């Protein structure tokens, strides 16, 4: 019996640029009169949710706690309290969330593995990997970019989070961006940008090229 | 390079540093001829980070890929009262640092007759 | 430099190196060099490594005030006295700064 | 009290080489002779009970019971209906299970790709990455073999199949195996093997070492 | 070569392909003297693959590499009806194959 | 490593060689390195092979709760025994991981 | 490819001085130090206002032209295994070096 929230992730926070705070109950009762109150923490009710959806308790909220509040310690510093009225709860039910702080911020060690030998020699398609291991809170946004253009997130998907074996509280993600052999076997940039909370300044990208294990000074031909 | 293969156009630039008075003076000329003062532009002297009492400023001049590919000369004069003749000139164009390219070949085992 | 600052010697023993610590917060290491490959492999790093040699039996400390990495070896199975090196940075082998045999 | 079901899974099938259908009760304590009824569908498959525990920490633990059928049954899409008769629940009952057919089968691709010349740089620990790509059963069983059998579960992590970006129904998921780089610089095979349904004869190995990339006609070396 | 990165023994076999009425003598020796048959074992005559009226056999000898790697001479000589001399060898060493060995070495940096 | 143990020579004496014993139950072997050739050459592995002129005279025991493995050469006939190897994987030369040079001279 | 050896013995209480020739024709000069099997001698000092990390501090130049000598003064001089401590003129460093110096 408590207020189900959707904290704003730093993938959500540094996709939408903004926070959204937010508590639509997962597994709840949305008869009537469901009042979100997002309070902040010193009670003050800021906005709350505008531009909620529909009355149906189809066993959770569909009318929505979403708002958008503002980041910086709007999101981080403190915490946002939901104070849940409904038609049948004489004691609203209440909820604050402090954005799950007290984590240990590692940064993302991340490598690009170009497509292997064979999926070049099968000439159908390439798959390029983007591994991003070592991270310490795990919430990663990994993205994809070719000559500063950023490539439309329907032709890359990424793994989502999971425990690395070696390290029990860093994690390890993949994103793979699938492009053509004949996309690959010419000169593209192809940039994986990482947007972790414990990077340097948030992002850092790095990129592969079909020229990037050759070895630079001599280029090896065969002739026949 | 990322300049010359985006081929729009190419900046050199003339980096003059350790002078110690502000005041210095850089112009560019090509083959000779003084090149229009809207083409280059040249920062102002500003304090260098490990040389208290001496300066630095940069000039950049903007050519297009093809000029830089019809090797050409770009000098870049510097005027300072410190200098010997009041001024020097350096010059670079696209074959300034190229360094001999050994193009090895090994014919094995090949025919085609083609004498040798 | 070589200033390798330990040769001691016990079955039981415990042997602490200091080693350079930079500050700019990057990692450092304590690296022992191989024979065969000829490169320097690491044992100790500021990201979370344990040879697996050396499981358990080695230990690294911080003073920033000091400038000092310390590397304990609590256990010396006195296995060969190495050629050890600190270093930075995320490069092992070019990134040495001392050897400490 | 609540039923549970949980059908064989193609890992189970694979690694025990015999299908084994599972059902489970919860929301009831630990009387005796902790079980769940089974039958088949015609009642044949009568099994025993193991898994016994006292109670849970909350003195409700989950009564465990197993079944066994040919490996065979599971595939051949048949309905199988196993009872649920427990001296907790205040009514027995039965209820049925089977493989969901209908499901397009497309061959597994595998690819191995090897650590990126950075992680090696680091010279702490390399992740050899087994991707496989274009299955859909959605299962996939992958696992390590290397110097000619199995490696510690705990050694490498395969990610949940995840629906692929071009193609709809085929899938992906990808397995890493994170050894240190003296056994890689060395030299040293790790095969991975990726146990299927769409497979001519379910089992594919692939074989990557540190001489794999290099060419074997040309040997260039530069010295000075 | 996968098994001589092993140093047990080197397994060569003699594949007799393609012939008739299939009934073939095979037997092997160093040096022009026979080796004794607990060394290598033949297969028995099966039908062909691909052609109908031909058929196919084989014969492996288990050596040891140090007679291996030390190049032997290790020849093999079957006995049919159908060749013109009833018989006929062939012959394998450590270096019946090995292509040539271009190595190149250029210093031209003085330049 | 290189736990060389010279070993005495008698013609009935069972010399003993200690080898790791990895526990990854690949093929596990003695090697005879043969130095002018530069290659290994195995007298006995984890395989039922044995080197012919070590034949009916050398046999292998596994302790994996020691992790060890015993290779005993009951019958010495006091040959040139140059350097063994207790070596492991399916790579005979490369997988070498114990060096010891035994003299049945003495 | 003159080589005095200065050689001063003083250790870490030692302030080693060492004269090298100097042109006097306004040119910068500069007291190399071979690096590590680089064999490119990296400038402790110069006429030019760098001093090195490791010999900041200690290093000082004196001028001499009437004696054409530059006098190079390492006070400190807390141990450090001296190469060949080359002192040299010209914009060029490892091309102009003249003198040798051995410490
Ligand atoms: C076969 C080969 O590798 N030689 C190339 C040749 O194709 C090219 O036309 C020319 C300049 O690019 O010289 C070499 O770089
Ligand atoms: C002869 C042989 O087998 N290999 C040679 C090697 O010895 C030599 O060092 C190299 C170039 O010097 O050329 C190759
Ligand atoms: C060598 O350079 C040419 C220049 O056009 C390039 O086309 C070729 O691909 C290079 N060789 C290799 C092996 O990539
Ligand atoms: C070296 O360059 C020439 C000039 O284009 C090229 O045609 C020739 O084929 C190259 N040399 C070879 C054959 O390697
Ligand atoms: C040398 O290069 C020239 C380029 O004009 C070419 O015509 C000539 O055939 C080359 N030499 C040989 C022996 O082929
Ligand atoms: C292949 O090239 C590498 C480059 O260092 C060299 O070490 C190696 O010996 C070469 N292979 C052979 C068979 O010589």
């Amino acid at each position: 019996i408590r207020v189900f929230a959707i904290p704003p992730s730093f993938a959500s926070i540094f996709l939408t640029k903004s926070t959204k705070l937010t508590c639509l109950v997962t597994d709840l009762t949305t008869y009537d009169s469901v009042t979100i109150s997002w309070t902040r923490q010193n009670g003050e009710a800021v906005k709350t949710h505008t531009n909620i959806s529909e009355s149906h308790p189809n066993a959770t909220f569909s009318a929505v706690g979403e708002a958008s509040i503002c980041e910086d310690d709007w999101n981080s510093g403190e915490r946002f309290t939901c104070t849940v009225t409904h038609t049948d709860l004489p004691s609203p039910l209440k909820q604050t969330i402090s954005r799950p702080k007290g984590v240990a911020l590692h940064r993302p060690d991340v490598y690009l593995l170009p497509p292997a030998r064979e999926q070049l020699n099968l000439r159908e398609s390439a798959t390029i990997t983007c591994l991003v291991t070592g991270f310490s809170p795990a919430d990663v946004f990994v993205q994809w970019m070719q000559r500063g253009q950023p490539l439309s997130p329907e032709k890359y998907v990424t793994s989502a989070p999971m425990p690395e074996p070696q390290a029990p509280g860093r994690y390890f993600a993949h994103s793979i961006l699938t492009v053509s052999e004949e996309e690959w076997n010419t000169g593209e940039t192809y940039t994986c940008v990482v947007a972790h909370e414990a990077l340097p300044n948030r992002v850092t990208e790095r990129t592969v090229d079909k020229s990037t294990g050759k070895p630079t000074l001599y280029n090896v031909s065969l002739v026949m | 390079r990322e300049q010359l293969n985006l081929r729009e156009s190419a900046t050199i630039t003339c980096l003059v540093t350790g002078f110690s008075p502000a005041d210095v003076f850089v112009q560019w000329m090509q083959r000779g001829q003084p090149l229009s003062p809207e083409k280059y532009v040249t920062s102002a002297p500003m304090p260098e980070p490990q040389a208290p009492g001496r300066y630095f400023a940069h000039s950049i001049l903007t050519v297009s890929e093809e000029e830089w590919n019809t090797g050409e000369t770009y000098t870049c004069v510097v005027a300072h009262e410190a200098l010997p003749n009041r001024v020097t000139e350096r010059t670079v164009d696209k074959s300034t640092g190229k360094p001999t390219l050994y193009n090895v070949s090994l014919v094995m085992s090949d025919t085609a007759g083609t004498c040798y | 430099i070589l200033p390798e600052v330990k040769v001691e010697g016990e079955l039981g023993g415990s042997v602490t190196i200091k080693c350079p610590l930079p500050e700019m917060h990057v990692r450092i290491y304590l690296c022992r060099e191989m024979a065969g490959s000829g490169t320097c492999g690491t044992v100790v790093s500021t990201t979370n490594f344990i040879k697996a040699e050396y499981k358990g039996r080695v230990t690294l400390k911080q003073y920033p005030r000091k400038n000092l990495f310390l590397v304990e070896v609590t256990q010396l199975t006195e296995s060969d006295s190495g050629v050890y090196a600190c270093g930075a940075g995320m490069n092992t082998d070019r990134g040495k700064t001392q050897k400490v045999t």
